């Protein structure tokens, strides 16, 4: 079967403009495991993004955390861009400080 | 510590 | 109180792109502590938590060899499973296994687990008796017959009641400052006007471990299950987890709503409200 990814974009710590933090994109609930995840800083791909080791939930679906160190501002916009076999085009989820 | 190797499926 | 150890195996074929990848990861509760990946420059079982680092070469050697053996076995298994479902050699497929033991506060076995899935569908599971199997379909029945003939359930029961519980107990002692420490959620409620007559109340739980938590909203003491937006528990990246629950409320009715939080790190459930 094929399951489409859920996506949450958020910070490790409560966001404080000018303070160093981690930007997270959590992808989960998907199957099969092949997935493309990019973190964007104003539309542009951040180069050094790590991720967790592939694992999966009790319902067999996969999850991964992609994260990079960042320092949020009033200006900069952040997002996570996800591609998977279930999506006809990449999905972009904007970081929203309140979510 | 890991479980046991066993039968192929 | 209670604890679990689980291993997660994923074997994924990829015709034309080499042999199937095999990954194994081990957890105690929500803490990953080992990983093996057949694609690594030099494949070996590797530490992923500080408290496992003290295990000796004999430990790492055993785990690496088992995982290298599994790499080969799971490849042969994926070929068998393709055959069982009359599938093309051209498609990619996934075989997953999840197994391990649960123990209570006293370190005794509560129950053992061993389950597998093929392309994300349940395939075969060891029953709670640790002696018999439940096959999902006629393909899995073929596996069940092989496993019966090979006395696999006996081998699993011996592991689950033996090494699994013994080593889980050892890990819990060696990592006791973290594995046996529950961090309670830090909780707060935010308020976001939607319109002149409604607003979102979002109840936050942050910085908690382990992941298991319950966050619910009540209106006049009635649970708001159907009307609550509840996001999946998500990792912060520092071992802890985050979650929120949101409800849309009529402006001026905010005080009728209470957020209720249960977490093992809390003595008694928490009740909170929006505090303007």
């Amino acid at each position: 079967i094929q399951r489409t990814p859920k996506i949450q974009v958020y910070s490790r710590h409560p966001a404080e403009n000018g303070k160093s933090n981690f930007l997270n994109c959590y992808v989960s609930g998907f199957h099969p495991s092949d997935i493309e995840v990019d973190l964007l800083k104003n539309g542009e791909r951040i180069e050094k993004v790590e991720h967790s080791d592939l694992s999966f939930s009790k319902d067999w679906s996969f999850y991964l955390l992609y994260y990079t160190e960042f320092t949020p501002t009033e200006k900069d916009e952040y997002a996570c861009r996800v591609n998977h076999v279930t999506l006809s085009q990449p999905k972009i989820v904007k970081w929203d400080r309140d979510m | 510590i890991l479980g046991p190797p066993g039968s192929v499926y | 109180g209670s604890h679990s150890m689980r291993y997660f195996y994923t074997a994924m074929s990829r015709p034309g792109r080499g042999e199937p990848r095999f990954i194994a990861v081990g957890y105690v509760d929500d803490t990953q502590f080992v990983r093996f990946d057949s694609d690594a420059a030099s494949p070996r079982m590797a530490p992923r938590a500080p408290w496992i680092e003290q295990e000796g070469p004999e430990y790492w050697d055993r785990e690496t060899q088992i995982s290298k053996t599994n790499t080969q076995t799971y490849r042969e298994s994926l070929r068998n499973l393709r055959g069982y479902y009359n599938q093309s050699e051209a498609g990619s497929h996934t075989l997953q296994r999840m197994y391990g033991c649960d123990v209570g506060p006293d370190g005794r076995l509560l129950r053992g687990h061993d389950q597998s899935a093929y392309d994300g569908k349940d395939y075969i599971a060891l029953n709670e008796d640790l002696s018999s199997w439940t096959a999902a379909d006629t393909a899995a029945q073929i596996t069940q017959r092989k496993w019966e003939a090979a006395r696999e359930a006996e081998q699993w029961r011996a592991y689950l009641e033996g090494l699994c519980v013994e080593w889980l107990r050892r890990y819990l002692e060696n990592g006791k400052e973290t594995l046996q420490r529950a961090d309670p959620p830090k909780t707060h409620v935010t308020h976001h006007p939607i319109s002149d007559h409604e607003a979102t109340l979002r109840c936050w739980a942050l910085g908690f471990y382990p992941a298991e938590i319950t966050l619910t909203w009540q209106r006049d003491g009635e649970d708001q299950t159907q009307d609550t937006e509840l996001v999946e528990t998500r990792p912060a990246g520092d071992r802890t987890f985050q979650k929120w629950a949101a409800v849309v409320v009529p402006s001026g009715e905010e005080q009728r709503y209470t957020c209720h939080v249960q977490h093992e790190g809390l003595p008694k459930p928490l009740t909170l409200r929006w505090e303007p």
